[PDB]
């Protein structure tokens, strides 16, 4: 089976160093361009950095370039960030995303379980309308993201991600590419665009549906989240 | 009279034609695109400028006795001509090399030669002739301080410094037809079987390029190297052959090196 | 402009060039050696010190050799016969102790002359001109202890010389290396095969050397 | 007996010879005399595939019309984005002695063999991420000469020896053997409804057989050499062949005889792969004199030559939309053509 | 070898057993599949180069 453990988390003084190693197991890690998510205790998701297969391309945020340095071992299936002069912003929860990237492939497709980390303006926006509805099961909710520009691209994709956050574990992928279903997630979750508007259309809703759900982006870096819509039981 | 210059343009004729023979026979033909072709390709080039306008322009001096152009322009074109004709020699010399390996080191040297490796060759004998030649021949007259040559009159002006052109010389002509006569030797013992045909069309592929390498070049060497004791030695119609002599190797140089091959043969044809 | 994902599948695209150029690099350093011969013809006596196409894959002298054998395919042989273009040598082998044995399939017919039908069908095809052949007699043990029972006329009605073994040897061999029609272009490596080992590998080598040494002649343009 | 089996033989290929030529009430170049021929077919190389370092044996559309796989014999099976001519994936191939490829039509899937005598079988869609076997096919003691996908499970074979083979990929064992022909056979080309498949032999005959029941529903001869190549035409009421003797020959599957001959007397190579457009207007052939014909099949006449190869084109495929024609070919180099 | 020959004298049999249509029928119906379609072929008429996903 897919599993990414991560470790080296934990406490640091303000301005110290920590190395965060994420352990890859069960696929050919030489093939999967790396991601790394970081997630703060009260909000949402935000992109860090990415290396890609073979480390040819590498990329940062804007909030945590030149501070911190993303590196990769094939041989020995290990993904590597090395942290430096960390700050109150960074007492935050590391996920490190599995990516691949050809002609209908499925980026994101599995998300690391995780560790956390307590230290003592061109860019499109992701904006969620609403960040918490009250829904029965049975029932179709729609779920909505809107975007500074316009998502598709002269090729005709739109690249709209939907992501599914469960109270608990890591993030799950649930849409990939605006319209396309991703695999091992059912067939009632649905989502369609129109290159600005975006939407989420769940029909008959389950129990374990709930959690919150985010929108991204992949049209430029860097990789911008959306707030996060909750959904909640009655 | 009009028998010289339609002569030497009949000459330079061939020469052009021939050399854009070679490059498109390269182009056109994949099965011709390897990269032993690349250093034909590389002494086709150097071929054509030489026949383009090397010939051209000495044979006007020829037919009318007085460099009409001026010092400038007769500097840059002794430049222009020294760098290619050596570049010429050492793509002769690189390519010597090339044939030496592959037939001494029939295993590996293949192998370790690429395109980069070809093109690092060929960029090396380039700048190497580059160096060699014109820097001695634009910066001379101001080092010295003095203009040797009249202004009717162009040609080398370090001609008259007996060492300097002994170690040019050496180096140019002298010191690479050595290495290229042992070289081949090796590669015609080489050749043959030792688990016939082969060895006889071997030997005559080494003797008409080295035959016709020698003989196009060696009368101007041993004429500047007696011109350097003694200017009036070597009688002017004399030398004006004897350098125009020097061009004809160019022109030769496509049905020795290339159309021994079959597959350029046909594509000649077409 | 291509978009995040349409860099990374480039990026992915040239990856795969540099293994599928690495892969090539190591597949042109590789001596291809396509088996060939007939049925109980010591086919399978010269792998053991050397369905389907059966791959033999060796080292000698730091050299890596891809011997393939098509023995056992049934089928008709020129439909798939234009897939060994580009080997670099063929190694054919005939027994010497064929000579005086009838087809099991065809009566009246001696395996020699089977043998001598594919070494021509073989030799001269239009796609194996310039390959080399490099061919194998071999049972020379069971041919000399038969040669004195058995006379050689009874294969050739016009050989006249003696019923000796290095006579009659070398007019067989003579009669295989007259089938080639183009003796320019391909040459004929003829090795007797011994009991003693190393002996046919090293001529497997050096004939090999040889056609390597007169295929970078080609290449460099001398032949 | 053997003589009067071999009489009551004879008598029935004279009885199906003249029930053939009773219906042949008129032929095709009669009817076609009175349409518009196709002009002349202009089609320029709109992209190059390069990566093979050997000579290209067989390639196979997707049925997106976009992917395409592509084998060659350097033992490296090919997936190419032909949009943006882009490599997808390249498979490392266990033998490299290949002569067909498959491209599933779900797309999960593709299949090769060749001088292996096996059916490889690889998973595209992995949750690895890398494309690894799934099930080699033995079973045949001929050569694979090509292979046909009908859905994710079922897959069928023709070999070398003289049989045709219907799989299931699950269980990995055969359930249908199509047994007929006495040449080795080199081709197979599936019907749109997928109820029936045609199978052209070194015999230099065209059987027509059914998928379920597994009988050879009909014969049909009219070749002189091995046919290499064949094709339906997209109703699927008729195919096309072609051979060594250096003609294409269309069939009908209910009038059971020959329609028209695709030959001219300059042409004296051999066809080896053959390919119809979308409306069965065109009949595209590879020929052995590095090129490629383009047919007016219903006025037999050529329409165009794709002329752009510096080797024998070995196959040649037809997208699903009709929008481009791929050649590949012995000079390593597949192209697109529009 | 009996048995070969009466399964061959056996699928001639059934060979011969099916029916047949007049050829110019055929060629009727194949005419007119080629006609229907015309439109839909993109390699017969030059598609233009806005909705070409090669040229374009
Ligand atoms: C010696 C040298 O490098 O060039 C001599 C050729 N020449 C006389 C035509 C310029």
């Amino acid at each position: 089976d897919v599993q990414l453990v991560e470790s080296g988390g934990g406490l640091v003084q303000p301005g110290g160093s920590r190395k965060l190693s994420c352990s890859a197991s069960g696929f050919a890690f030489s093939s999967f361009g790396m991601h790394w998510v970081r997630q703060a205790p009260e909000k949402g998701l935000e992109w860090v950095a990415y290396i890609s297969s073979g480390s040819g391309t590498i990329y940062y945020a804007d909030t945590v370039k030149g501070r911190f340095t993303i590196s990769r071992d094939d041989p020995k299936n290990t993904l590597f960030l090395q942290m430096t002069s960390l700050r109150s912003e960074d007492t935050a929860m590391y996920y490190c995303v599995r990516s691949i990237y050809y002609y209908g492939s499925s980026p994101f497709d599995f998300w690391g379980q995780g560790t956390t980390l307590t230290v003592s303006g061109s860019d499109i926006v992701m904006t969620q309308a609403t960040s918490s509805v009250p829904v029965t099961p049975g029932e179709s909710v729609s779920i909505s993201c809107r975007s500074s520009k316009s998502l598709l691209h002269s090729n005709g994709n739109t690249y709209l991600y939907w992501f599914l956050q469960r109270p608990g574990q890591s993030p799950q992928l649930l849409i990939y590419r605006m319209s396309n279903l991703a695999s091992g997630v059912p067939d009632r979750f649905s989502g369609s665009g129109s290159g600005t508007a975006f939407t989420l259309t769940i029909s008959r809703l389950e129990a374990e549906d709930v959690g919150v759900y985010y929108c991204m982006q992949h049209l430029e870096y860097p990789l911008t989240f959306g707030a996060g819509t909750k959904l909640e039981l009655k | 009279m009009v028998f010289i210059a339609t002569v030497t343009g009949s000459l330079s004729l061939v020469t052009v034609v021939g050399n854009i023979l070679v490059m498109l026979s390269i182009k056109v033909n994949r099965q011709l695109q390897t990269v032993n072709n690349y250093f034909l390709f590389s002494l086709a080039c150097a071929d054509l400028i030489i026949g383009a306008f090397s010939m051209n322009l000495y044979t006007v001096y020829i037919i009318k006795g007085y460099w009409p152009l001026g010092a400038v322009v007769c500097d840059l074109w002794l430049a222009l001509d020294y760098v290619v004709s050596n570049a010429s020699v050492m793509n002769l010399l690189i390519i010597s090399f090339d044939r030496y390996f592959c037939v001494t080191k029939p295993l590996t040297y293949p192998a370790r030669r690429t395109t980069k490796m070809a093109g690092l060759m060929i960029a090396a004998a380039w700048v190497l002739s580059f160096v060699l030649w014109a820097p001695a021949i634009l910066f001379w007259q101001f080092v010295v301080g003095k203009r040797t040559v009249p202004d009717n009159q162009c040609f080398i002006q370090f001609l008259s410094n007996p060492a300097v052109t002994f170690g040019t010389a050496i180096a140019a002509f002298y010191l690479p037809v050595v290495i290229m006569t042992v070289l081949y030797i090796h590669i015609s013992l080489a050749s043959r079987s030792r688990v016939a045909a082969r060895e006889r069309k071997v030997t005559r592929t080494i003797f008409a390029i080295l035959l016709a390498f020698i003989l196009t070049w060696t009368p101007y060497n041993v004429m500047v190297l007696v011109n350097t004791f003694c200017q009036s030695c070597i009688p002017d119609t004399v030398w004006s052959i004897g350098y125009w002599l020097c061009y004809v190797n160019s022109t030769i140089n496509p049905a020795c090196y290339a159309l021994c091959n079959a597959t350029f043969k046909k594509t000649f044809r077409h | 402009t291509l978009s995040a994902e349409d860099k990374a599948a480039v990026e992915r695209s040239k990856m795969i060039d540099r293994n599928l150029r690495e892969d090539g690099e190591k597949a042109a350093r590789e001596v291809k050696l396509l088996l060939l011969g007939a049925g109980e013809s010591g086919k399978n006596t010269i792998v053991k010190q050397m369905t389907g196409i059966v791959e033999t894959h060796f080292t000698f002298k730091d050299l890596h050799f891809k011997m393939f054998d098509v023995g056992a395919q049934r089928s008709e042989r020129k439909k798939w016969i234009h897939c060994f273009e580009g080997v670099t040598a063929i190694i054919f082998c005939v027994a010497l102790s064929d000579y005086d044995l009838v087809l099991a399939e065809d009566e009246e017919m001696n395996r020699m002359h089977a043998s001598m039908k594919l070494f021509d069908s073989i030799c001269n095809n239009k796609w194996f001109t310039d390959t080399s052949i490099i061919l194998f007699l071999n049972k020379k043990d069971l041919f000399e202890e038969k040669i004195k029972k058995s006379p050689l006329t009874i294969c050739y009605p016009e050989y006249a010389g003696s019923n000796t073994y290095e006579e009659a040897a070398a007019y067989i061999q003579c009669q295989f290396e007259d089938l080639n029609k183009r003796k320019d272009t391909k040459e004929i490596y003829t090795h007797f095969t011994c009991s003693t080992d190393t002996k046919n590998v090293q001529f497997v080598f050096d004939a090999v050397t040889d056609v390597i040494i007169k295929n970078n002649l080609k290449d460099c343009g001398l032949f | 007996e053997l003589d009067q089996l071999r009489q009551e033989a004879e008598q029935l290929k004279n009885q199906i010879r003249d029930a053939r030529k009773a219906c042949a009430d008129a032929t095709l170049s009669q009817i076609t005399n009175n349409i518009d021929p196709v002009g002349r077919i202009q089609m320029r190389t709109r992209r190059t595939l390069r990566g093979h370092l050997a000579k290209i044996y067989a390639m196979h559309w997707g049925t997106d019309s976009r992917l395409l796989v592509s084998a060659s014999q350097d033992g490296k099976l090919i997936i190419w984005d032909s949009y943006t001519t882009n490599k997808v994936h390249a498979i490392p191939l266990r033998s490299s002695w290949v002569m067909t490829c498959a491209y599933a039509p779900s797309g999960n899937y593709v299949a090769c063999g060749g001088l292996d005598n096996i059916c490889s079988i690889y998973n595209l869609k992995t949750r690895e991420g890398n494309v690894r076997v799934s099930r080699e096919l033995a079973g045949h003691t001929g050569y694979l000469s090509c292979c046909r996908f009908l859905d994710d499970n079922q897959i069928v074979t023709s070999s070398g020896d003289t049989t045709c083979a219907l799989w299931d990929i699950e269980t990995g064992q055969q359930t249908t053997t199509f047994t007929g022909h006495t040449g080795d056979v080199m081709s197979l080309s599936l019907a749109p409804d997928t109820r029936l498949f045609v199978s052209g032999a070194c015999d230099a005959s065209a059987k027509l057989w059914d998928v379920r029941e597994g009988m050879c529903r009909q014969t049909f001869t009219g070749h002189e050499s091995d046919i290499n190549a064949i094709c339906f035409f997209p109703n699927g009421n008729a195919f096309a062949t072609g051979s060594d003797d250096a003609t294409c020959r269309l069939f009908d599957l209910r009038a059971d005889q020959e329609l028209m001959t695709y030959s001219h007397d300059n042409i004296i190579c051999g066809i080896t792969s053959v390919s119809f457009s979308k409306s069965g207007r065109l009949l595209l052939a590879g020929y052995d004199d590095f090129n490629c014909n383009v047919w007016d099949a219903l006025k037999a006449d050529r329409a165009g030559v794709l002329a752009g190869h510096d080797n024998r084109v070995s196959c040649l495929g037809v997208t699903d939309d009709g929008m481009a024609v791929a050649t590949g070919s012995w000079d390593s180099f597949l192209k697109i053509w529009n | 070898s009996i048995a070969q020959a009466r399964k061959l004298v056996e699928q001639l049999k059934m060979e011969a057993n099916i029916d047949r249509i007049k050829v110019s029928k055929a060629a009727a119906d194949l005419m007119a599949y080629c006609e229907a379609h015309a439109k839909e072929d993109p390699l017969l008429t030059p598609v233009p180069a806005s909705e070409n996903p090669f040229r374009e």
